Parts: structure tokens; sequence; C-alpha cells
């Protein structure tokens, strides 16, 4: 509801539990096109009252993809524009709890955030248009990303 | 709800609860009939 | 169902439309809070409508169909407490009417082990 230009629904995810929360993510994937200081929010509508958004997600830079985590009830985590990564609580919302340092995080866009449900205390993997996997852990963004691999084709 | 000061006051508030629901359903109607005018235009 | 309490106020046997009006009022402010599309409320449109007015004199008609049949159970509680009426200044003008018959004194206080 009156944004500055128009945001395009760039990632959904649903709430593991059931179908009662849908988080969604909002970013322009055009190139230079965004406007200079656009809105970068994230939102998380409830099925009962879909006039406005329940609950806000404010990011330091506009949210790319994001998704639930089904080990950790109510954990949201998401891949900024910037290459940043940032982790919510889809309780409170507000401000983001772990985010990533700016030097070693990859340049150029998170295209993809997906949660590593096979361990204990949960662990997320994000790659880019730079073409750099990274396996990242939740609990410990310290120094940058475990495992750095580079996507070469043909050998 | 149906099932002398403090049954009124209960029923009161069940009320004040059904109310903000119904509030809500109001402006999502208004998007639907508002959509229908768009989607013709 | 409706729970009242017989009693004597005053000793005056004695014993809701206020309360259940309070109920009635809210479903009214349910209207109030819909607010009229246009950018204004609701209430106005449901106070013009008789259907609405019409349902609110069955309410007040329906509590006086309760209150005869309480009424019915109290006038009949009403009559066998009605041989002690208030003072025993009775009992005293009674006392001397009695006088000397023991049986008397005997049938008197037999009729108030019945009563008891």
């Amino acid at each position: 509801e009156k944004e500055i230009c128009k945001r395009s629904v760039s990632e959904i995810s649903w709430h593991p539990e059931g179908p009662t929360k849908v988080a969604v993510s909002y970013a322009i994937m055009r190139f230079q096109q965004m406007p200079e200081k656009m809105p970068t929010q994230a939102y998380v509508w409830d099925l009962l009252n879909p006039n406005s958004p329940e609950i806000k997600l404010m990011s330091p830079s506009a949210v790319t993809n994001i998704s639930y985590n089904q080990k950790i009830p109510d954990q949201i985590g998401g891949g900024c524009y910037n290459g940043l990564l940032a982790v919510w609580d889809g309780r409170k919302g507000e401000n983001p709890i772990m985010i990533s340092p700016v030097e070693n995080s990859h340049y150029e866009p998170v295209t993809h955030f997906h949660w590593l449900m096979s361990k204990t205390g949960s662990e997320c993997v994000t790659t880019s248009t730079d073409g750099k996997v990274m396996w990242w852990d939740t609990r410990k963004f310290e120094a940058g990303p475990v495992e750095k691999l580079n996507i070469i084709e043909g050998l | 709800h149906l099932p002398l000061d403090s049954f009124v006051q209960l029923q009161e508030e069940y009320i004040n609860s059904k109310t903000d629901f119904l509030t809500s359903k109001n402006v999502e109607v208004e998007r639907a009939v508002d959509d229908l005018l768009q989607t013709i235009m | 169902f409706f729970q009242v309490e017989v009693q004597l106020n005053g000793d005056k046997v004695t014993l809701i439309q206020k309360s259940i009006n309070r109920a009635a009022t809210a479903v009214l402010r349910c209207s109030k809070h819909l607010y009229n599309w246009d950018q204004a409320t609701f209430y106005d449109m449901i106070a013009c409508d008789k259907e609405i007015v019409k349902v609110i004199l069955l309410l007040t008609g329906s509590i006086q169909g309760t209150k005869n049949k309480v009424n019915e159970f109290l006038s009949g509680f009403t009559k066998f407490e009605w041989l002690c009426k208030e003072s025993i200044q009775e009992s005293i003008k009674k006392f001397s009417k009695n006088g000397p018959t023991l049986q008397n004194y005997e049938d008197q206080l037999k009729k108030f082990s019945q009563i008891e």
C-alpha cells in the first residue's frame, strides 16, 4: 500500500507447521531500475486477515529470496540484493538478529537461500550471479561462510 | 455466546473480538469489488 | 435459562431487562465499526430498518412472559407465607384471644409445627 514505484514479489515461502502464514520478499530484479532509497522490507501475511501484513521484517537492503526453517518454528532467513544474508524471528519480527559481514559475503544478489534441515542447530546454503555457492552457519556468522565453491563448467 | 453483570461483560468482549474479524472482512470485500471494476477497465 | 433469586426485600416478596438490553446495545455497536465503503457508519442503516426495530419489541415482550410464569410460583409462594404477616403485634393480640384453653395453645403450636 502506497510504495515508491511497484515492488516485484521476488520469492514466497509457506509456514512449515501448516498453511496459516505466507512469508513473501519484495525487490526489483531489473538492473539499476530500482529507485534511489526505495522501501526495502519483507512482509508476512496471515490467511485470516489478508487486508494488511500481520508482521514486518525490516532489512538493511531489499530481500531477494526468503524461506521458513521447519527446525526452529518461525525463524525466517533471507538473502539481500547487496549480497548480505539476514535472519529474523516470525513472532517479534522488526530488525534482523543475524547479519553476515559486508566484505567476505559474496558480491551481486542472492539468487536462492534454503535451510539445511538435516542438522541439530540449523544451517543455510546460498547461491549468486557472482557464481559462488556458500554453506553458511546460522549460530556462527563469524568471519564469513564455512564452504566456498566457484561454479566452473567443463573442467 | 450461548454457553448477571459478569455474564454481560463476557458477552461484550466476545462481540468486540468478532467486530475486529468483521472490520477486516469489509475492506477485503471492498478490494474484491474494486478489483471487479479494475479487471473490466 | 435465566436464574433469579426469590426473597423478602423489606419483608415484601420481590426479585433483568436492563442487563439484557446492555447485551443488545453492543450488537448495534457491531455495525458502527463496519464503516461505509465511500472512503460514515452502518448504525444509521440498522436504526432505519423496521425488522430490527420489530425484533427489539419481541425481546421486551418475551421477558414479561417469563416473569408471569415466575409471578405464578412467586404468588403461589406468598400465599402459604401470608399467615405469618409482618409484626408479632398480631401474636400479642392473639395471645389474649387464646386465654386459658391449653388445647388452644397446643393447637396453635401444632399449627406452627405444620408451618415448620
